[PDB]
RNA sequence: GAGGUAGUAGGUUGUAUAGUAGUACAUACUAUACAACCUACUACCUCUCU
């Protein structure tokens, strides 16, 4: 696409030159004729649209039938045009004038009938689209319309008269008359042929190939083929009029031609596809006669294979074929060896000489060395039908598809085809064409010449003896012929043919003459190269001379380098829309030009060309300016390249760079590690303990703080799980509490609640209302206690792990409180004074004299622990006391057998004799071994309860005494804690660890607060921390009535060509002498083969050396001034257009809200519970966890990144914003962002286990155990040093970090983390809230407005960072409102704005919502193939941020359910929810078909499919060939979202109260059941038999399938257009089969 | 040994008591197999501490308390890969037996598939599983032109037929149209153990003139084509046009 | 109380096949099968407690 620019396709080439004037489009193909026919009914009833007028389709097939037209399915589906498909001898029920249906289908005699009652009037309609007028019969039908209604009506008032004739050149009749014809045609319907289409636009834009129809001889008849002739010539006259009593003349006749056409060898190969077609269908025969047929044929067959393989095989590859052929295969041969990259495409004309000369160059191929290169593969024509037969056509169709797969890619040059490779086939571009056949008529020549396009290009003709019965008689055989057996006109055929490709070029020159557009011939391209190539090349980087610049070719070429590589789909051909234009000067014929670069290209101007002396150099001046121009803007780079995809640089100065810390900078540089961002990598962190929580140990004077630890019981424990049958104590009710000394004023904090032996307790920290005054003592006091309670009872105290009331972490009191009984609370110091007195005293065993003395209190045994002293001394285990038994005594019965009662018990087990007998027993229990309560016991994390104790076993362990714990009291020691204080001293560490996990998230919250100003600094208390608990049959007639305009219309172009309408001999005359003069016509013996002033005043004609100067070439600014000069002193430059009026006017002329947003300005943040459960991961095994969390946090922060992207970079398509976005939200990057900013350190990952996972208070873990592998030296050192003073005193033993003081956690949790915590912000503090957060980690996706500070700012205006060295913040200001994308390079962009979305009211009825800026809509609308929108842009850019903000607002939505999903549910009910298929379906139900303005036919078709199979299901969401579903229409279904947001004023209430009316009752639908999604489907419900083969190629060119297959179940197909949708199709027709 | 390696150390320690102090000292919690170190303790003011470790809790304990006692004196998916690669359903497995003491009920879990079925026993379900699906997964892993043709042979049954009529017509002129071509015909299908039935047609052409159509047993069969003026002459001329067909047949 | 099983149910990590929105292959949220390992409950057992 160099020299000529980029031909549009050439069905909105018919389009254009049929809205610039009248036309006859004569165009082959039904369906692009329906296309176009659509397209200028659409484009002229919008201009209709005005004052009111029709548009007709006056029809031949119609008033007959009582189903509809072909076009009333097109124009009634995919446009908002109501159309009157005038019914057979339709009525007109009432009162329904036709001024009110925008298309009118008539019949022709109907119109007439319309024309003279005055209903239609024939001023009053817009468009006339006659159908077909190629024949005789409808040209007749209307002659009486144009006969009679030309001369009264104006040819003003006279509408377009577009005619859908047939193809011109295989249309009517004759070869003389046919211009004669067409001129009498053009005057009688008042127009004119426009024939410029895709038979056309093969040989005037693309290359064109010099044909050469060479002669090769006439095949003088040898001996071997007179033998032959003679015995075919026996047996045609028996079968002539074969015989039968109570199909082989075809096989006995056309293999005769064979033998005139190709001679003997030929013949016995193109008689072995005979003998296998007959010899297989011989053996099917009802008859016996018919048997005997059959049986001639094949032995006559097998008797000339035999005196064939005879002839050259034993009287003796090459010379084979040089001699015992026809000179035909020698005029191939050579033209093939004319040839020393080919892709060849030799053709023939039935299905039996294909296979003959695929053996032939086979055997040419393999057996001569010389033409080595030749791969054969050859393909015949279709006939079958899946109704009978399917073995043969599958087997023939899986054949076909490899070998055009074959010859598709590179593999196989040649090509040896028949009919079926003219029209559909998908072909690459070929270098020779051979027609071994003279072509049938026009049609196959140039369908057949019209594919060598590269320009070493030759299009050979093989001419020869014509066709004649070459037999004798009905005589047997000849002397000769036996005498064989028992010893063993080029002119006149030429004349005819060479004036029949006079014809042909005739032809030609009729369509080039028809064509609207002019193009300069090769011989002016080539004096534009020669000449005038003397012009200052643009340089950008003019002081390298091996760089860049823009000359007269590369301009031309450059052009459409950069056009072609932008945004674009299938369906899509962009294109630069160049326009030509002559005028006078200096008596010089100058021509300009004007350029359009797509309407997706960011160059929305035409580049207004200066005039040159001829067309081609005026095209490459013109290209030349465009390259100025663009890379004057900026879409060039250094290399004048456009700009990539990578290649976009970000001007904002927090984008780019995006350097890393060197631990984790130089691991993704060489990345043998596993990469950050992700879970494959670890991180250890520091458990970092609250700062309020660290060095805050009271001191001996000053006053500290005494925050009582209560508890309140909420929901006592079911008896179902109360299987030992204890009493439920309430520790409300207890005197004994617990308090903690600390000297600095703990925040407010959210009350959680614990879950125990008792049930759900809830768990706050109170302060009173005077103060602690410590004293002197009591330090050592509460120093032992301390060492008391975390050592000796809940033994928490590890030997890595001491005492140290002097310590750096973990430093705050506990002291034991009680209950005044006048009322209040304060210190227990008596019991502090007792817990004091004794240390750590071994429970003594006592002798027998005092247990002989005193006798049972039953009150020092309430509230008792009461562990045995006769067993396990150092570390005894601590009973409760749940109740007494005064019904029992050691004399008692004892549970077991193999001893007698208690007191026999203790007597011989011990020697513990009980002397008190009266004594009663004590109903016990262990104490709590598993310290962590912060789980419920019988609850899930569903919210499922867990199955209790079975009756049986409650009543075996409560009444049968075999269970259960009995002890006597007198050997008992009683504890100096109390039961209650027991019960709080046991659930005391879960206490302190959530006190601890809300300080820490409450810190987070003072960090955010006091670096930006969000939330409150220092403080009324927070929410409480918790856990949230027939038909059928219609389908085959919509997948098949698409194909009716293909069906008919196959056989339409193949044979008829028929039915004329009712100078030339010397154009012909004068070709025949070109064509035999110029080396075309091969004969049959002759083988196949100045000074810069003058140049400066001959290429400026129109002073010259004022600009010239002393340098040696010319400048183009100095071009464009001599240009503007030259208009100033001379008045007007008027400018005649040479071969567009399509575009004109540049050229020519609070029900949950989602945006939901607090008062920032006093507002307390985020509480300590959702910040706690943002920091939470799922590893922590608690009812709170940040998974749920992290799916709205990550669509919010993939939402802010996206409207920001859209807002601050204005030219770009979204190609390269979709890169920065990845860039930005990509977890590498917001792990690095969370670590920069401290939060791995912050973390919880590990079950907390008190024993293993805790680090009590006023103890202080070394940090030196756990890299190395006394007491007082062990206190004293770890003091000082670490390393050297330790040295001087199941795998990998070495391990990493102790589980006290650090937690390892994976870095894509810490972006898991920064987008729980955007989500936290989100929730509590609004959008704009998560937007501040996300700028306080570091993607900025906000503007800075840098403000003179406010003078000790007070009011402090959120999201400002503290002042710098001088007073100066850098408040973010709100989201830019943006450009609207009205391109005002039209003198009235509004009314033509207006003018091309006229309509589009049926569409904000259908929304609700009323646009405001409608250029927001038509760039949601605007296909990028919409060229004559010079207004706006495409929707890529608006389906960018349409997408994001439907991801969001869904998962918003499903955040907001009551059924609570998980990450897989909400995200699976919107991975099924979001999807293109249902976007597709929810656009045709709301008619985003109808309103979807795009110029391309493949697309056009795909809606047709898909619209039509959907209208037929009521709208409901052998290859199984399902429905293509148009991706354009979900994009649109996006789009319009991403334009009401954007028109909207960026909120995301009118986006969700435009998307709920659409997709609700998929919402309710999709949200109770289960959706899944056909391929996932397919491999859930069969897990992993499922297996996919690779995808295939059709030989269609353009079609995939993917053979989906499940193991022992079934194998099934599928096609499409590409890989996902034929693999969609097969996967489902696969599931809805395997039920 | 059918007691646990902690209640083993239960039971050499109750002949005084002592709670021992059990804590998980040390976790690697690593990328893929996240392993557990516990650490053993006795007595906390006189005079023995011991390591142990492993992949879970329950072994880490044993690993503990083996360690103290001796001082005192991830795959399973890929064989399903792998079957998935050799394209087989997902497999099934199957309990079969256990033993009726439910503390030491050595489960054995029956895994079959369509090729091969294999046993797995263990004292729980998760080792039975793993042995029967790795005895799977060893036991996968040890064991993971003709026209012409007829043509030439109905030449050879031809040749195999080898008469002196055939050769005879073969070498000399064949111009004479004295012989009977009826007992040639008759004779030459006896020598290939062929056999010659006419059709003679009722129905007539347009010339008025006799017709028949002869047939022979050939592979496939095949028939050869007559007519004359009268029916005599159609069967001599099919008869000498099948004599010169078998003629040239043999000719080779 | 320690321990050995079996059931169910919350998970974490790994591997394999992939799905949805992208962009024209990185990006985000993930699923299922399968596994280790953890935790809450239940039924029964050997020992201890009784
Ligand atoms: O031994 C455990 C259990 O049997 C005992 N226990 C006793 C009485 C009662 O009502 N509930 C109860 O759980 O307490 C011991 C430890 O229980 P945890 O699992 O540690 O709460
Ligand atoms: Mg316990
Ligand atoms: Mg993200
Ligand atoms: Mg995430
Ligand atoms: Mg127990
Ligand atoms: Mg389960
Ligand atoms: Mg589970
Ligand atoms: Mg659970
Ligand atoms: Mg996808
Ligand atoms: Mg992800
Ligand atoms: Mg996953
Ligand atoms: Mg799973």
């Amino acid at each position: 696409h160099t020299t000529v620019f980029t031909p549009r396709d050439f069905q909105v080439e018919l389009l254009a030159t049929a809205y610039e004037r009248n036309t006859i489009i004569c165009l082959g193909h039904r369906s692009s004729k329906e296309f176009i026919a659509l397209k200028l009914l659409q484009e002229l009833s919008r201009r209709a649209r005005r004052h009111g007028r029709v548009s007709v389709y006056l029809s031949c097939e119609v008033g007959t039938s009582t189903e509809p037209c072909s076009i009333y399915t097109m124009l009634t589906h995919l446009t908002d045009l109501r159309v009157w498909q005038e019914q057979p001898d339709m009525q007109i029920p009432f009162d329904h004038c036709w001024t009110d249906y925008h298309v009118s289908i008539l019949r022709p005699e109907g119109f007439l009938y319309l024309l003279e009652t005055r209903e239609l009037l024939l001023s009053r309609v817009e468009l006339i689209v006659l159908e077909d007028c190629h024949d005789s019969a409808v040209y007749q039908r209307i002659r009486p319309l144009f006969e009679n209604h030309i001369m009264p009506a104006p040819p003003a008032d006279r509408p377009r008269i577009l005619g859908l004739a047939g193809p011109l050149h295989s249309a009517g009749c004759e070869l003389q008359q046919l211009s004669a014809m067409l001129a009498t045609l053009e005057q009688s319907v008042l127009c004119q042929i426009e024939s410029a289409s895709d038979i056309v636009t093969v040989l005037r834009y693309c290359s064109r190939p010099h044909e050469y129809i060479v002669q090769c001889a006439p095949f003088e008849m040898d001996e071997l083929s007179l033998v032959l002739a003679d015995v075919l010539n026996t047996h045609k006259s028996f079968l002539l009029d074969h015989r039968y009593d109570p199909d082989p003349l075809n096989v006995i006749n056309s293999l005769l031609v064979v033998l005139h056409e190709m001679g003997p060898w030929c013949t016995q190969r193109a008689a072995h596809h005979f003998y296998q077609c007959n010899e297989k269908l011989k053996v099917k025969t009802p008859h016996e006669r018919h048997y005997l047929l059959y049986c001639l044929v094949s032995t006559a067959l097998i008797q000339l294979y035999s005196l064939c393989e005879h002839a050259f095989h034993r009287h003796l590859s090459r010379q084979t074929i040089e001699r015992y052929s026809s000179p035909k295969v020698r005029r191939l041969l050579q033209t093939l060896r004319c040839f020393k990259t080919l892709c060849a495409l030799i053709y023939c004309n039935q299905n039996h000489t294909a296979r003959v000369l695929f053996e032939l160059l086979a055997e040419i191929s393999r057996r001569d060395p010389d033409l080595k290169f030749l791969r054969c593969q050859y393909t015949t024509d279709r006939v079958a039908d899946p109704t009978t037969e399917p073995k043969e056509a599958e087997l023939e169709h899986r054949r076909q598809e490899e070998v055009l797969k074959r010859f598709r890619m590179h593999d196989c040059n040649v090509l040896i085809g028949t009919s079926v490779l003219e029209e559909g086939i998908d072909v690459p571009k070929c270098n020779l064409v051979v027609r071994w056949d003279p072509p049938t008529t026009y049609r196959s020549y140039v369908q057949c010449k019209g594919r060598a396009r590269a320009a070493p290009a030759y299009h050979v003709i093989l001419v020869a003896p014509s066709y004649k019965s070459p037999t004798v008689g009905s005589v047997q055989l000849t002397d000769r012929s036996h005498r064989y057996i028992c010893a063993t006109s080029l002119a006149s055929t030429t004349k005819d043919l060479v004036h029949q490709m006079a014809q042909y070029r005739e032809i030609e020159q009729m369509l080039l003459s028809k064509c609207a557009n002019t193009e300069p011939p090769e011989q002016e391209q080539c004096e534009a190269e020669r000449f005038s190539a003397c012009l200052a090349a643009y340089r950008p980087k003019p002081h390298l001379l091996t760089g860049a610049s823009v000359d007269l070719g590369s301009a031309i070429a450059l052009v459409n380098k950069y056009c072609a590589r932008l945004p674009s789909d299938t369906f899509t051909k962009l294109t630069a829309l160049w326009r030509c234009t002559r005028n006078e000067r200096a008596g010089v014929t100058l021509f300009q030009y004007t350029l359009r670069l797509p309407i997706n290209s960011p160059l929305k101007h035409d580049i207004v060309g200066l005039p040159m002396p001829t067309q081609t150099l005026a095209r490459r001046l013109a290209a030349l300016q465009a390259c100025v121009e663009l890379h004057r803007i900026g879409e060039l780079d250094d290399q004048l390249q456009p700009i990539g995809k990578e290649g976009f640089r970000a001007l904002e100065p927090d984008w780019e760079c995006f350097e890393l810390e060197p631990e984790d900078e130089q691991i993704v540089q060489l990345s043998d590690e596993p990469r950050p961002g992700t879970t494959k990598r670890r991180q250890y962190y520091y458990k970092r303990i609250a700062s309020e929580f660290c060095d805050c140990r009271p001191v001996a004077g000053a006053p500290c703080y005494l925050y009582f630890i209560q508890l309140t019981l909420q929901c006592p424990i079911p008896e179902e799980q109360n299987t030992r049958g204890r009493k439920i104590y309430p520790p409300e009710d207890a005197q004994q509490g617990f308090g903690i000394l600390t000297t600095k004023r703990i925040p407010k904090l959210s009350a959680f609640s614990i879950f125990t032996r008792s049930g759900e307790v809830k768990v706050s920290l109170e302060l009173a209302k005077e103060r602690v005054i410590l004293t002197s003592e009591q330090i050592v006091c509460i120093n032992g206690f301390l060492n008391y309670t975390f050592t000796n009872v809940l033994r928490l105290q590890k030997f890595l792990m001491l005492f140290d009331p002097d310590s750096t972490e973990n430093c705050v009191f506990i002291v034991p409180t009680v209950k005044a009984p006048a009322g209040g609370k304060h210190i227990d110091w008596q019991f502090l004074e007792l817990i004091q007195a004794n240390g750590n005293t071994m429970p003594r065993a006592v002798p027998d004299e005092e247990r002989q003395a005193q006798p049972f209190d039953p009150q020092r045994f309430q509230d008792a622990v009461v562990m045995p002293w006769y067993r396990n001394q150092d570390q005894p285990q601590y009973f409760y006391v749940a109740e007494i038994c005064p019904h029992l005594s050691p004399l008692s019965c004892f549970p077991g057998d193999n001893y007698r009662t208690f007191k026999h018990y203790y007597l011989v087990k011990y020697g513990l004799t009980i002397q008190n007998t009266s004594q009663p027993l004590l109903d016990v229990d262990h104490t709590s071994a598993r310290l962590n309560f912060l789980t419920p016991r019988y609850v899930n994390r569903k919210g499922v309860a867990l199955p209790t104790s079975s009756e049986e076993t409650k009543r075996a362990k409560r009444e049968n005494l075999e269970q259960k714990q009995i002890l006597v009291p007198e050997l008992c020691t009683v504890h100096p804690f109390p039961a209650s204080l027991w019960r709080t001293a046991v659930c005391l560490p879960c206490i302190l660890y959530r006190i601890n996990g809300l300080l820490l998230a409450d810190d987070i919250r003072k960090q955010v607060s006091a670096d930006l100003g969000l939330g409150r600094q220092q403080i009324f208390e927070w929410p409480m921390l918790d856990f949230g608990w027939r038909q059928k049959q219609l389908s085959i007639i919509q997948a098949t009535n698409a194909n009716e305009r293909q069906y008919q219309q196959t056989k339409n172009l193949l044979i008829g060509f028929n039915f004329k309408h009712e100078r030339y001999e010397e154009s012909i005359a004068k070709l025949k002498t070109e064509i035999e003069s110029g080396g075309m016509l091969v004969p049959h013996d002759q083988q196949l083969v100045v000074s810069m002033m003058e140049l400066l005043k001959q290429l400026l004609p129109y002073v010259l050396a004022k600009k010239l100067g002393d340098r040696r070439e010319l400048l183009l600014s100095d071009l464009v001034e001599l240009n503007a000069d030259w208009v100033a002193r001379h008045e007007q430059e008027t400018y005649n257009v040479m071969g567009d009026s399509f575009d004109n006017y540049n050229d020519h002329h609070a029900g949950f809200s989602f945006d939901r947003q607090p008062d920032l300005v006093g507002h307390p943040g985020p509480s300590p519970s959702i910040i706690l459960q943002a920091l939470t991961m799922s590893n922590a095994n608690d009812g709170i966890n940040l998974e749920r969390l992290e799916t709205i946090g990550d669509s919010f922060l993939k939402y802010a990144i996206t409207t920001y992207l859209y807002i601050t970079y204005e030219n770009v398509h979204e190609g390269k914003l979709s890169h920065l976005r990845s860039k930005q939200v990509a977890n590498l990057n917001l792990y690095r962002l969370g670590r920069r900013k401290r939060l791995g350190e912050y973390m919880i990952a590990t079950k907390f286990e008190p024993h293993d996972n805790w680090l009590p208070p006023c103890y202080y873990v070394p940090k030196e155990l756990e890299k190395a592998l006394k007491l007082a030296d062990l206190l004293d050192i770890k003091n000082l040093s670490s390393v050297q003073i330790c040295e001087m005193v199941d795998f990998s033993c070495f391990i990493p970090y102790n589980l006290v003081s650090q937690h390892s956690i994976p870095d894509k949790s810490i972006a898991d983390c920064v987008e729980a915590l955007i989500g936290a912000y989100l929730i509590e503090c609004g959008p704009r809230g998560a937007l501040l957060f996300m700028a306080w980690l570091g993607v900025r996706v906000l503007p800075i407005t840098r403000q003179l500070d406010g003078g000790n700012q007070e009011q402090r205006i959120p999201g400002s960072t503290k002042p710098n060295a001088e007073n100066v913040v850098t408040v973010y200001g709100a989201w830019p409102t943006p450009r609207s994308p009205l391109l005002h390079f039209a003198p009235n962009a509004t009314e033509e704005l207006d003018q091309l979305l006229s309509g589009f009211e049926e569409f904000e009825e259908s929304l609700g919502y009323k646009f405001r800026d409608r250029s927001y809509l038509l760039q949601a609308m605007t296909h990028a193939s919409y060229t004559p929108n010079r207004l706006t842009d495409c929707y890529q850019r608006l389906e960018f941020l349409g997408d994001a903000v439907l991801d969001y607002l869904i998962t918003r939505h499903l955040y907001e359910d009551p059924r609570q999903h998980s990450p897989g549910a909400l995200t699976d009910l919107r991975s099924a929810l979001v999807n293109n298929t249902i976007f597709a379906s929810l656009a045709v139900r709301h008619g985003f078909h109808k309103f979807f303005r795009h110029l391309s036919p493949g697309l056009n078709d795909v809606i047709d499919r898909f619209v039509r199979i959907q209208q037929e299901n009521g709208h409901c969401i052998d290859d199984a060939e399902d429905v293509e579903v148009p991706k354009a229409l979900g994009d649109v279904f996006e789009s319009i979202a991403g334009a009401i947001f954007l028109d909207s004023n960026m909120s995301l209430d009118v986006v969700w109260h435009v998307y709920s009316n659409m997709m609700s009752p998929e919402i309710e639908q999709f949200s109770n059941s289960v959706p899944k999604s056909p391929i996932r489907e397919l491999l859930e419900l069969e897990p992993e038999t499922a297996k996919f083969g690779k995808p295939e190629k059709l030989a269609d060119g353009r079609r995939v399938r993917v053979t989906v297959d499940v193991f022992c179940k079934g194998t099934f197909r599928g096609i499409g257009r590409n890989y996902r949708i034929a693999k969609c199709t097969a996967a489902k027709c696969a599931l809805r089969q395997l039920k | 040994a059918m007691k646990t390696p902690v209640s083993i150390l239960q039971e050499l320690l109750s002949r005084r008591g002592i709670t021992p102090g059990y804590e998980l000292v040390q976790i690697e919690g690593a990328i893929h197999e996240p392993t557990f170190r516990f650490r053993v303790s006795f007595k906390d003011k006189d005079t023995f501490t011991a390591m142990g470790a492993g992949r879970s809790k329950k072994e880490a304990k044993h690993a503990a308390a083996r360690a103290l006692i001796d001082k005192l004196i991830n795959p399973i998916g890929w064989l399903q890969e792998m079957c998935m690669q050799r394209r087989w359903p997902p497999p099934s497995y199957e309990t079969e037996t256990e033993v009726g003491l439910p503390h030491e009920r050595l489960f054995t879990i029956a895994c079959s598939i369509l090729n091969y079925r294999e046993m797995g026993k263990g004292k729980s379900k998760k080792i039975a599983k793993r042995l029967a699906a790795h005895r799977m997964w060893m036991r996968l892993q040890e064991t993971p032109t003709q026209h012409s043709n007829k043509v030439s042979q109905f030449h050879k049954t031809l040749k195999n037929a080898t008469g002196k009529k055939l050769l005879k017509l073969q070498k000399t002129c064949l111009k004479n149209n004295k012989i009977d071509y009826i007992k040639l015909l008759g004779e030459i299908a006896t020598e290939n153990q062929f056999e010659v039935t006419y059709v003679d047609i009722e129905e007539k052409t347009f010339s008025g003139q006799f017709q028949c159509l002869v047939q022979l047993s050939t592979l496939p069969v095949g028939v050869c084509h007559g007519s004359g003026p009268t029916a005599a002459d159609a069967q001599r001329h099919a008869a000498q046009n099948a004599l010169e067909y078998l003629k040239i047949m043999t000719k080779k």
